[PDB]
């Protein structure tokens, strides 16, 4: 898995709080 | 000074944000105010920005609690905006290596800020710098 990856993740993480 | 002493006062302020942010969690899940990290943002975020702890603090692995201090509360709702602002300052001061973004994940957190539609204006700039500063270096 790239290093861009392990630290800035796929950037859907926190979606669920606009979903919300 | 003694660095036995400065690794205690490290150790201290990381417990204490860790209290903190329990005590606002469990607020907020009860359904009352958060105010814990609002009443102590501007006090703990000068001792963050001490230059002679930072090297300490980040060893420590403080990235962790300010990664829970940015996040969500458990009701899905986002941090009070002083918190934003003045934490997203400090972490732009310090000298965060690509391991310390590894093991806290606080890069996560930030780019999620960097894009988010109801962030300020100021905050998402502060948030989108951060992760061009976090990428420029890595
Ligand atoms: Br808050």
């Amino acid at each position: 898995s790239h290093m861009f990856f392990e630290i800035f993740g796929t950037g859907e993480e926190y979606r669920y709080v606009l979903e919300s | 000074m003694d660095p036995g002493t400065v690794l205690e006062i490290s150790r201290s302020l990381k417990k204490r944000m860790q209290d903190i942010l329990k005590k606002d969690n469990a607020n907020n899940l009860e359904g009352r105010p958060a105010t814990g990290k609002i009443e102590n943002v501007e006090e703990i975020s000068d001792i963050l920005m001490s230059k002679a702890l930072q090297e300490s603090l980040l060893d420590e692995g403080i990235l962790d609690e300010i990664k829970g201090w940015l996040e969500p509360l458990p009701d899905k709702s986002m941090p009070n905006i002083k918190i934003r602002k003045r934490l997203l300052d400090v972490l732009k001061t310090m000298k965060i290596h690509k391991e310390h973004l590894v093991t806290s994940g606080v890069g996560k957190i930030v780019y999620f800020y960097s894009i988010n539609p109801k962030e300020s204006k100021e905050v998402r700039a502060s948030a989108k710098a951060l992760v061009q500063k976090w990428t420029n270096e890595v």
